[PDB]
RNA sequence: AUAGGUUUGGUCCUAGCCUUUCUAUUAGCUCUUAGUAAGAUUACACAUGCAAGCAUCCCCGUUCCAGUGAGUUCACCCUCUAAAUCACCAGAUCAAAAGGGACAAGCAUCAAGCACGCAGCAAUGCAGCUCAAAACGCUUAGCCUAGCCACACCCCCACGGGAAACAGCAGU
């Protein structure tokens, strides 16, 4: 489908079935269906946890680096992935929530102490 | 210094050691048959396909490495205690680049403590596994490695096929290889059983065991039992050389053993069967001079 | 065999087939030397030698056959005419 | 060496010389039958320019793709003439031949 | 049966039982030779039999033929640079005429096994997609991972209808 | 196909039809639970609700996603090179238009098409071009499925007209 403007995009495709997330890191053009056509698949994350306790993703990193070089972007879940990778700098926005979530289990310990 | 499993003259010793049975090397495999094919061949034409098929037999009883148990992997590459507690759940995250080496493939783990470290020598080679299957390796280590069953096993007989399970599952330098390995060895030892691993490509690592943890009695009864008497010289000369200050390989040098002799020594010396020893060269010998005089 | 009744037929067919028996050379007991295509007036019979364990895949006559004859292993298409005594 | 001819060398047969400038050739290639998986002939017409009309119906000629179409039909240009019809030079000896017979003997030199 | 002489010609593995691929370089392909002549018979069984092999493996490469128009048999090569490669077959045989051309303009097992990895290259092991491409369709293939919830289903705590509940 | 039934008074051969196998839809009868996948027959007409916002105003988006299979060799490779991304440029990536090639089925009781070519800077000249190796034509069909092509009420298009549009979701 000729389209107009757009540009490559390393995102998280989801497959899997109902209850059951899958995701594969693809670079696709931007303005291609979500689980649609995409150039090339970077990698995978599987965010239930295994019978070890992890979440397996799979980053192949040569891949991305050549696409960011040759321009691709990055979605938000796919950035925090890298983060947390040690890839790229932790997320503003991990961090932030992380500082959020801290200060509302102080509050929730404050209270249950104060009760 | 001392040799290695992988020097030259050592590997010539233990091939010569291990042999070439051209029935067992190829022993029929049960699997998925086809129909045979027929050649006709001269005496010639036969002569070069079994010379073939001995080069085959080599290239696939070429030894497999004995690599030292790998050092644990323990390194923290970052610290962000921002993360922790934001996630309950580890991440494991692969570098599946094609064209690297598995054990140059960076593999770490973000735990919830919001520790970056690398991931550990068994959690490497399980995503390794997971990204890049290979045959016959399964990512939750089978059972048959419990010692409840690896005993049906040996019971069976099957030390071969331990070792063959053994060497698909987990890598030469792997704790587990490594446990089961020795133990197959020591069964073998202790059942008396070292024709089951000759002409295979384990009775390299088998000899070098006993070597290294100097219980190389059985191998030479057996090896003097069955006449290989040039095998036993051979063990025994790498024996020495692998404890050149050894009482037994002193007591060589102080003598002029070059062959039986070596054994005798070796018999007399440095032996917890020595007795035994001598007595099963003694019957040898005996039987050599009467069916040749 | 050739009779007014069945069961005489029986007796005669079965009593003249003992005095005109083959015998088939079986590969290893179980199976044929080498591939056979032949023609027998409009049957075309092509059998495949074939290794251990694979069975009978025959015409369900020429499984009989060659149970009776010592065959395990064998692959044989019959084309053209199924005449049976052909 | 850029050219948007998608044919860049094609050797085959002039059939019609009957445009100015311009011979008529058909270019067989063996393509092979799926089904029977044999090599049958197929022939293409390619119209290739030749300026000095040297081209005779008959003539086999070697076609060098234009780096641009120089008309409707005419993407190719007459690189060579492989095998003049009737004045056939045998390429080993160099020496004239009609057919399986030396004109010129090739002990002439 | 199979129709002709030597149906083994119109086999798939005869076919590409060829051991020529032209270098990048080879266009066209004139064979000279001629149907009569015991010093040409190398070249009527090279067409007879190996001329199928080259141009199942150089599919893009015009083979053509000739037939009694010179005396002696004959390849020529027309590359793509302009230049032209002769190559006198006569009193070869078809076999030394196949080692010859691919000696001169055929590429090595070098450069073809080197092609076959690059193109083995392209099947990532750990891409996950429909079974034409790739060796598994879902992470839930692996084992260790949470199964497919077709096949074993997940907990109620894991599916969504009782988050509701819970929630709810 | 490992075949089987069926012509005859009978046999052999050829031969069509049918059985046995696996799917999909529909219908009859029957039907307990759980998980998952899939889900109008109709390119016929649509009540009703929602499906495109964001943002310190400018811009950007509503050209995407989602839908359908009416039409249908616009999809694939090469050349060239727009728009787009790489904070600017960089060549890299992606990819239009244009040029070259390849590319569905049936009917030859569709066998001729009727300007379908070339050269020249132009003026103009030559009379050529496709085709029984299937041109021209009629009919049928979404396709080569990580998806692609086409359409988007009809007039192929949509200035204009007919007319007032769910082939977006739920629904009629
Ligand atoms: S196909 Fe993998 S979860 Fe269902
Ligand atoms: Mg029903
Ligand atoms: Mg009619
Ligand atoms: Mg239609
Ligand atoms: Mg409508
Ligand atoms: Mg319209
Ligand atoms: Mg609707």
């Amino acid at each position: 489908k000729a389209y107009r403007g757009g540009h490559l995009t390393i995102r998280l495709a989801l497959g899997g079935c109902t209850n059951r997330p899958f995701y594969r890191i693809v670079a696709a053009h931007n303005k291609c269906p979500r689980d649609g056509r995409f150039v090339e698949q970077l990698g995978s994350y599987d965010p239930l946890p295994n019978s070890h306790g992890e979440k397996l993703v799979a980053l192949n990193l040569d891949r991305i680096r050549h696409w960011i070089g040759c321009g691709a972007h990055l979605s938000k879940p796919m950035e925090k992935l890298l983060g947390l990778a040690g890839f790229f700098p932790l997320h503003p926005m991990m961090i932030t929530n992380a500082e959020r979530l801290r200060r509302k289990r102080a509050r929730e310990v404050l209270l249950a102490s104060q009760k | 210094k001392k040799p290695t499993f992988m020097d030259e003259e050592v590997q010539s010793i233990l091939t010569k050691m291990t042999g070439l049975n051209l029935q067992k090397t190829f022993k029929p495999a049960i699997q998925e048959l086809k129909p045979p094919t027929y050649k006709l061949m001269t005496q010639a034409q036969l002569e070069e396909a079994t010379r073939q098929a001995v080069e085959a037999a080599k290239v696939r009883l070429k030894m497999p490495p004995v690599l030292e148990e790998r050092v644990p992997i323990n390194d923290v590459l970052a610290e962000d205690k921002i993360l922790e507690g934001t996630e309950t759940t580890k991440y494991v995250f692969t570098d599946i680049s094609y064209s690297i080496p598995h054990r140059e493939r960076f593999i770490v783990v973000r735990e919830p403590s919001g520790t970056l470290r690398k991931a550990s020598w068994e959690e490497r080679d399980r995503m390794i596994q997971v990204y890049f299957p290979k045959e016959g390796r399964k990512i939750l280590t089978p059972i048959i490695f419990k010692e409840e069953n690896l005993r049906t096993m040996y019971s069976q007989d099957r030390h071969v096929d331990v070792l063959n399970l053994c060497f698909a599952q987990f890598e030469p330098d792997s704790t587990e290889y490594i446990k089961v390995h020795h133990k197959t060895y020591e069964d073998i030892d202790k059942r008396g059983k070292y024709d089951l691993l000759r002409s295979t490509r384990y009775f390299g690592g088998m000899v070098w065991y006993f070597v290294n943890n100097k219980k190389i009695d059985g191998l030479l009864i057996d090896q003097i039992q069955r006449d290989l008497i040039d095998d036993a010289t051979n063990l025994v000369q790498l024996y020495h050389v692998l404890h050149p200050d050894g009482q037994s390989a002193q007591g060589a040098k102080d003598q002029a053993a070059e062959g039986i002799n070596l054994i005798k020594v070796f018999a007399k010396t440095e032996a917890q069967k020595g007795a035994y020893i001598e007595l099963t060269l003694q019957t040898y010998q005996e039987a050599l001079s009467r069916h040749s005089a | 065999g050739k009779a007014t009744d069945r069961m005489d037929a029986f007796r005669k067919a079965k009593n003249r087939a003992v005095h005109h028996l083959h015998y088939i050379e079986r590969y290893e007991d179980h199976t044929i030397f080498h591939d056979i295509s032949l023609r027998f007036k409009r049957t075309h019979i092509k059998m495949k030698k074939q290794p251990k364990g694979y069975g009978l895949r025959c015409h369900r006559a020429i499984i009989t056959i060659c149970r009776l004859i010592g065959i395990k292993d064998m692959y044989a298409k019959v084309s053209g005419s199924i005449n049976m005594l052909s | 060496v850029r050219s948007s001819v998608h044919a860049r060398w094609i050797v085959g047969k002039v059939i019609g010389t009957k445009m100015q400038k311009t011979a008529k050739v058909r270019v067989t290639r063996l393509v092979l039958d799926p089904y029977l998986l044999k090599y049958f002939n197929k022939r293409k017409t390619y119209f290739a320019h030749d300026a000095l009309q040297q081209c005779t119906v008959g003539d086999i000629v070697l076609l060098r793709a234009l780096p641009v179409p120089r008309a409707k039909h005419v993407k190719h240009e007459l690189a060579e003439i492989v095998f003049k019809v009737g004045k056939v030079i045998d390429p080993v000896t160099g020496k004239p031949c009609a057919g399986t017979t030396y004109l010129e003997s090739p002990l002439s030199s | 049966p199979m129709k002709g002489r030597f149906p083994i010609r119109r086999t798939l593995q005869y076919l590409s039982q060829g051991n020529v691929v032209f270098k990048d370089s080879v266009k066209v392909m004139t064979v000279n030779y001629n149907t009569h002549g015991e010093l040409g018979e190398g070249a009527r069984k090279f067409v007879f039999f190996n001329i199928p092999q080259i141009q199942y493996k150089n599919p893009w490469v015009q083979i053509m033929m000739f037939k009694n128009m010179t005396p002696s048999p004959f390849l020529r090569f027309y590359l793509d640079s302009g230049e032209q490669v002769l190559v006198d077959v006569e009193t070869k045989s078809n076999k030394e005429i196949m080692e010859h051309i691919r000696k001169i303009l055929g590429k090595n097992e070098e450069t073809l096994r080197e092609e076959e990895e690059e193109k083995k290259q392209l099947s990532h092991p750990a891409n996950f997609g429909p079974r034409k491409y790739c060796l598994r369709e879902c992470i839930c293939e692996v084992e260790g991972q949470v199964p497919c919830p077709s096949l074993v289903p997940l907990p109620k705590e894991m599916r969504g209808k009782y988050k509701a509940a819970l929630k709810a």
